[PDB]
């Protein structure tokens, strides 16, 4: 419609002369010193220029224009408006080209951890790990970002949302064939909210993941870990997960691998089974 | 003599499974010895040992029977000491086993 033609060609108009009056900017305060009104008055015109493109939706321009005000803001020795406008940058090239967001992020992240603001870099990071998860495969960086993340909020005494973090972590490194160190983080974690009243109800789950990645190592830990966990918490022996992990021990103490699949296939049909837990049942029934 | 910190392992083979005899290294003992493993203040096993070139040295290899008996994994530690028969008192003269088979 009208409005892409009108709004590229304003803001063209708009950028260019915010073009001029920066190169002008230099001449002015030779001539007269007029201090950085100039500049300033520039900066407003990129960010309006880069809102505009934005509502244009032409992603690409609002970052360079919001790149363009944060470095020239940043020149000011004004940091904090140089990283908001990074920032905003980073979004819209998340929204435009995401490998600029990732330097954008990162250069706001150490502007703000340079005073100490923990909580931002925290959010900046798990936004980090995000970006490289749901485009790339990349698991090793997502890893390194969670971690530093969960490091910062349990450094900010911020509980149950580092907990989070390190179940992800803990999900992801099950999947590279590395099960010690998803054990000690579903363990300790389960451990931490069986106390708790709310989320008392949801700590045998836990349990039960672990299980299943004790299960691989060799059979003869996963029956004895099962023991450990039900005399520390007796509730355990109610859940489902607790009946179909024996059933599932003793067709596989005969390698009766048919009762195995029939009870996997009646656990499915009751409830429908996750992309994550089919993976590590067919893993486990190769052996 | 006073026992000494070793590893559970598997079986190298087949074979010396059907023996009742703790598969071990011959740079730590020798064939024919016996020894009492300890993993609790009040379990005190005995095994027969039998050296094999193929056993690690600071590790002893268990059969499946030994270690569901024994209720040991692979890879805790244990404390074995030299354990010689007096033949006194302990030689058997007349014994009795309930036998049945292994495999179902």
């Amino acid at each position: 419609g009208m409005d892409t033609s009108g709004k590229q060609a304003e803001a063209m108009a708009l950028l260019a002369e915010a073009e001029r009056k920066v190169k002008n900017s230099q001449s002015f305060f030779s001539g007269l010193f007029g201090g950085s009104s100039k500049i300033e008055e520039a900066c407003e015109i990129y960010a309006r220029a880069a809102n505009m493109f934005k509502m244009a939706k032409n992603w690409s321009a609002a970052g360079n224009a919001f790149c363009q005000a944060a470095q020239l803001h940043l020149q000011l020795q004004s940091k904090h408006d140089a990283a908001t406008c990074f920032v905003d940058a980073g979004n819209a090239f998340k929204k435009a080209d995401p490998q600029e967001a990732i330097n954008c992020l990162m250069r706001a992240i150490e502007i703000y951890t340079d005073m100490g603001r923990f909580t931002i870099a925290a959010k900046h990071h798990i936004s980090i790990a995000e970006i490289y998860e749901t485009e790339l495969v990349d698991v090793e960086k997502a890893i390194a970002h969670y971690e530093q993340s969960a490091d910062y909020y349990k450094g900010e005494e911020s509980n149950s949302s580092a907990n989070k973090c390190l179940l992800k972590v803990a999900g992801y490194a099950a999947q590279l064939e590395q099960y010690q160190k998803a054990i000690d983080i579903y363990e300790q974690v389960g451990t931490s909210a069986m106390d708790s009243p709310l989320l008392k109800y949801s700590a045998k789950d836990y349990f039960f993941k672990a299980a299943l990645c004790h299960f691989c190592i060799d059979m003869l830990n996963a029956k004895l870990a099962v023991q450990k966990y039900e005399e520390l918490f007796p509730a355990f022996s109610d859940s489902r997960e607790c009946k179909l992990m024996k059933k599932l021990l003793e067709a596989h103490e005969e390698q009766n691998v048919d009762s195995y699949t029939e009870s996997v296939k009646e656990y499915d049909s009751i409830s429908r089974l996750d992309q994550w837990l089919t993976t590590m049942l067919l893993r486990i029934k190769k052996t | 003599m006073a026992g000494r910190s070793m590893q559970a392992a598997r079986c190298p083979t087949d074979e010396l499974s059907l023996s009742n005899c703790a598969v071990v290294s011959e740079k730590d003992y020798q064939s024919g010895q016996h020894v009492i493993v300890r993993t609790s203040p009040n379990h005190k096993y005995i095994f027969t040992l039998r050296t094999h070139p193929s056993v690690v040295p600071g590790s002893v290899a268990f059969s499946l029977p030994q270690r569901k008996w024994a209720g040991l994994s692979i890879g805790q530690e244990i404390e074995v000491a030299l354990y010689s028969f007096d033949k006194a008192k302990q030689c058997i003269g007349t014994m009795t086993i309930e036998i049945d088979f292994l495999q179902k």
